[PDB]
């Protein structure tokens, strides 16, 4: 059918007018099969011949599917695409199966030759003229018009939507207790009562679904638990990811590392533990797909621990909406972090896990408050609420790290849980200069043209060093500077920098870093029983700065 | 009850905001329904297609004194893309002098203009669905809506005369409007004030628009604090390499600090805890200096063509420090923030107050809301900056990573 709906006022871009793309010559097989097509569609309502006035025209193909001998139309609207309006945007998200409501009985219903069941705006057919060429260029071919959304054109995914939830509209008013799920051609029916009303319910809407123009398959051709929908496997009470294969392969490319990564990422949604972490570091530089990768020993070892958690099939539970939603986060590994989300002690809802930030200097705590926000974010999403959660992270530590932290933090409630390996801060810097330590006066140079540099101290006991550093930056020197200071100092120090960017850096009390050297003054710093760091300007009359100056930048100008 | 509308326009070039809507918790799209469902009935907005490719957010907020849910529309996108905004409204420089200042909401005035027909399509968003069952429900704009800076453009006429018989009977009050609300400034007694503030409410209240003693600004009793420079008996090299580089810093602010003097203590590779005593010389100095930091700072001028920034630092024990410029150091203004009774465990409740604190003092001084720069995760500040936002206005804002330093030159 087409549905009696009325029509959704469509147009070009402002200043633009329709296509006018001339029509390749076609073979004569491909012309029979075009008419015959056409004569089908144009019976139905869904196309109608047209004038000659109508100056518009989009070309026309035919293509026919393998294991038979039956022909398809093609229309190429890349034209008419990029001169018709921009529209809104047909979901902002696909449903995720941890967010499904609990319901006895629930019923698929797709909506048959969706888009075709559709009329177009009138004002706007005239934009959807094609052509049927004559054979050989002959003379005028025969002309038609979508009267309905075409297949392929850039309005028809967002108006046959919109149709829907209009039409949708006044059974949903009068039966609120019912839930229906959108999605493209398809619609999802769920509800809390004895299949008998919940079957007389679906014919119900199916009725009214089939007064507006659109079919729908009846009972017995309504598809069965298991649905295979979108990656998922969905059964009235769990759910799963669609059967994952682990390939079994000696020499792995790009290409097959990536989809494996693919398909582990994938079911980390229900299945946890999976750690990706050592894979992903395979796939940098890449510079090749089909160039064959070795596994380090690191990823042999992940890739047997993610076997070993996909080995056993795992399933998850649906939403209840009366009770809370509880997250769990347990630390993997350097900057690995699981999650697992349920209502029911260990009856998961949803799995999860968290690996961001490119080690930019950091700290489990950062960590496990940035994995705290994204699982956060998805519970709104997907929930319209957000867990209570269970971190690894005394009260203490999370009290005392926030409150001198110079950025606004915050978790939801939460509740400390005694699951190793637990969060903690590895070392920290004093609030006022230690008496009877050593103070060194660390400063650092580098020449931008030669990018050679030196690094050293000068301290109140009257030692000092300077050291010379090739392929080097201003940051590098200043940081390779209070590296030294730390190795050459012992227990208690009090070390005076320059250097704004080391100070911001140490100050945050990291434990992990890209910087190989970082990581040296981290190590350095959890040895030490004491560490003050001050900051002074740099040029100026200020006694140990102005010094350092003279040794790490003569030289190196 | 339509009117001959406005015709808005557009920048040239511009075009429409298509600005994604954030997801809304279950509490709040209940309450943005039940709200837009009711607007619907009284014609203030209607559905719309998908025809419509405009999107600007939208939240539900509770004001203070209030526990009824509130529609708040982001439109900043469309503020920018509007002005128009052409006729705009003159800020009085009395305002900031004023021994009080009362805020009092008018939007629920804007919903009697009908918007410009050919404008409408601009104002559309979204009540967003949880786990995207249903796709959202989609409405724009038949009346002025709350939150445009295009509406108090064009109410402006009939504002004007609704205030024309309270204006004539109080030459010395100031009124100021600001997007929905009304600054009303007087240096009468508070009792007379609050009996001023009340009698325009009935005026307003003439005018279909209940006004409900608002929050109550003394601008008066508004004083930059300064840099605070310490105050010892015995001082170490820490102490003076610590008072070295705050002034060394403020110098690029007030022109009149000098340091030689200071600076000529700290010579020599001394251990930071070493006392030393400060030569009358640099007893002057410092002295000086802290006069200067107690006046406000030679050269900084406001300029209207370019925009407020604001910077905000978190001190701790629920304390905030900020400042507002136009150009880097060239401070317009300094303030100070200390937690309400209540907050005692709430950094983003925190940031949330001293911000809208901020935007209100930028309002009054220059009808203007300054540019933030926020000590705080995007993320965290997208997840919960409604949970305690009270305002009917958005500032523009971008996150930061503090330096370390900045805290501590404005450290009190
Ligand atoms: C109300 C729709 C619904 N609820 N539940 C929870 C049952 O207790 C299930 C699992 C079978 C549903 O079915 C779908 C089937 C397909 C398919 N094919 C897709 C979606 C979705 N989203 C949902």
């Amino acid at each position: 059918p087409i549905s009696p709906i009325e029509t959704v006022p469509v147009k070009l871009k402002p200043g633009m007018d329709g296509p006018k793309v001339k029509q390749w010559p076609l073979t004569e097989e491909k012309i029979k099969a075009l008419v015959e097509i056409c004569t089908e569609m144009e019976k139905e309502g869904k196309i109608s011949k047209i004038g000659p006035e109508n100056p518009y025209n989009t070309p026309v193909f035919a293509i026919k599917k393998k294991d038979s001998t039956k022909w398809r139309k093609l229309v190429d609207f890349r034209e008419l695409n990029k001169r018709t309006q921009d529209f809104w945007e047909v979901q902002l998200g696909i449903p995720h199966p941890a967010g499904l409501k609990k319901n006895k009985s629930v019923t698929v219903l797709d909506v048959g030759d969706a888009y075709f069941s559709v009329p177009l705006d009138e004002d706007f057919r005239k934009y959807t003229a094609f052509t049927i060429p004559s054979i050989n260029n002959e003379t005028p071919g025969i002309r038609y018009q979508y009267n309905v959304l075409p297949q392929g054109w850039k309005g028809s995914p967002a108006i046959f939507q919109s149709s829907m939830t209009k039409i949708l509209e006044p059974f949903r008013k009068q039966n609120p207790d019912i839930v229906i799920y959108q999605y493209m051609d398809d619609l999802y029916v769920g509800s809390d009562l004895e299949i008998g009303q919940h079957r007389t319910k679906i014919e119900e809407l199916r009725q009214h679904l089939l007064r507006w123009g659109l079919t729908t398959p009846d009972k017995k051709h309504q598809k069965e638990p298991p649905f295979l929908w979108m990656g998922y496997e969905l059964h009235p009470d769990k759910w799963t990811v669609q059967p994952i294969v682990l390939p079994e392969k000696d020499s792995w490319t790009v290409n097959d590392i990536q989809k494996l990564v693919g398909k582990l990422n994938w079911a980390s949604q229900i299945y946890p533990g999976i750690k990706v972490r050592q894979l992903c570091k395979l796939l940098r530089g890449t510079k090749a797909l089909t160039e064959v990768i070795p596994l380090t020993e690191e990823a042999e070892l992940e890739l047997a621990e993610n076997r070993e958690i996909l080995k056993e099939p795992v399933h998850g539970v649906y939403y209840d909406p009366s009770k809370d939603l509880i997250a769990e986060i347990q630390k993997q590994g350097q900057g690995q972090w699981t999650y697992q989300i349920y209502q029911e002690p260990f009856k998961n809802l949803k799995t999860g896990k968290y690996a961001r930030m490119r080690g930019a200097h950091t700290n489990d705590v950062k960590q496990l408050t940035e994995a705290v926000q994204k699982i956060t974010t998805e519970s709104i999403v997907i929930w319209g609420k957000t867990p209570k959660f269970k971190l690894p992270i005394q009260k203490e530590t999370w009290e005392t790290w926030w409150t001198e932290y110079w950025q606004a933090t915050w978790i939801p409630e939460w509740e400390f849980v005694n699951t190793p390996p637990l969060v903690k801060l590895w070392y920290q810097l004093e609030k006022e200069p230690i008496v009877g330590a050593e103070t060194f006066y660390v400063d650092g140079a580098a020449n931008r043209e030669t990018k050679l540099g030196k690094a050293g101290y000068v301290t109140n006991r009257g030692r000092q060093k300077v050291v010379t550093l090739t392929d080097t930056t201003n940051q590098k020197t200043e940081l390779q500077a209070i590296y030294l200071a730390l190795q050459d100092s012992g227990l208690e120090v009090n070390i005076v920098t320059d250097s704004q960017y080391a100070l911001g850096i140490i100050q945050a009390q990291p434990d992990q870093s890209e910087s190989e050297l970082v990581n040296q003054i981290i190590e350095q710093l959890i040895k030490k029983e004491k560490v003050y760091l001050a900051w002074v300007p740099a040029h100026k009359g200020i006694g140990g700065n102005e010094q350092v100056d003279k040794l790490v930048s003569a030289g190196i100008r | 009850s339509p009117i001959e509308t406005v015709p808005v326009k557009l920048k040239p070039g511009m075009d429409g905001p298509k600005v994604k809507q954030w997801p809304l918790t279950e509490e709040k799209i209940k309450a943005l329904v039940e709200i837009c469902t009711e607007m619907e009935k009284e014609g203030k907005i209607s559905k719309i297609g998908p025809e419509n490719p405009y999107n600007t957010p939208v939240f539900a907020i509770k004001k203070k004194d209030s526990t009824k849910w509130r529609k708040l529309v982001d439109f900043r996108e469309l503020n920018k893309r509007t002005q128009d905004f052409q006729l705009g409204i003159p800020h009085p420089a009395g305002l900031k002098k004023n021994k009080s200042v009362t805020v009092l909401d008018v939007g629920d005035a804007y919903f009697s203009v009908p918007l410009d027909e050919d404008f409408r399509k601009y104002t559309a968003f979204t009540i967003p669905s949880i786990n995207n069952e249903t796709p959202g429900i989609r409405y724009q704009y038949n009346v002025l809506p709350q939150g445009w800076k295009g509406s108090p453009a064009i109410f402006q006429s009939s504002m004007t005369k609704i205030l024309e018989p309270f204006r004539k009977q109080n030459p010395d009050i100031v009124i100021y409007q600001y997007m929905d609300d009304l600054y009303v400034g007087s240096d009468l007694e508070i009792g007379q004030h609050r009996t001023k503030i009340e009698e325009l409410r009935q005026h307003l209240l003439r005018w279909g628009l209940t006004t409900p003693m608002g929050y109550e600004l003394h601008p008066d009793k508004w004083t930059v604090q300064p840099i605070v420079l310490p105050e010892k008996d015995s001082w170490t090299v820490n102490d003076i390499q610590k008072l070295v580089g705050k002034l060394n810093w403020a110098s690029q602010i007030y022109p009149g600090i000098k340091v030689r003097q200071l600076c000529k203590l700290l010579r020599g590779t001394k251990a930071l805890t070493e006392v030393i005593p400060l030569t009358e010389e640099a007893e002057l100095e410092l002295a000086e200096n802290r006069e200067i930091l107690k006046e406000p700072v030679h050269g900084v001028y406001y300029d209207p063509s370019k925009d407020l920034i604001a910077e905000i630092q978190k001190q701790g024990q629920g304390q905030w420090t900020y400042q507002i410029y136009q150009e880097p150091f060239k401070n317009l203004k300094t303030g100070k923030y200390a937690r309400m009774r209540g907050a005692h465990t709430n950094d983003v409740k925190q940031l949330t107050e001293a911000v809208q604190k901020i935007t209100t003092e930028s309002i009054v001084i220059w009808g203007k809301t300054p540019k933030f720069k926020l000590p705080i995760q995007k993320e965290t500040w997208e997840t919960w900056w409604t949970e305690y936002w009270q305002a009917t206005w958005i500032p523009e804002w971008e996150f930061v990573n503090t330096p370390p330093l900045v805290k501590l030159w404005y450290q009190l």
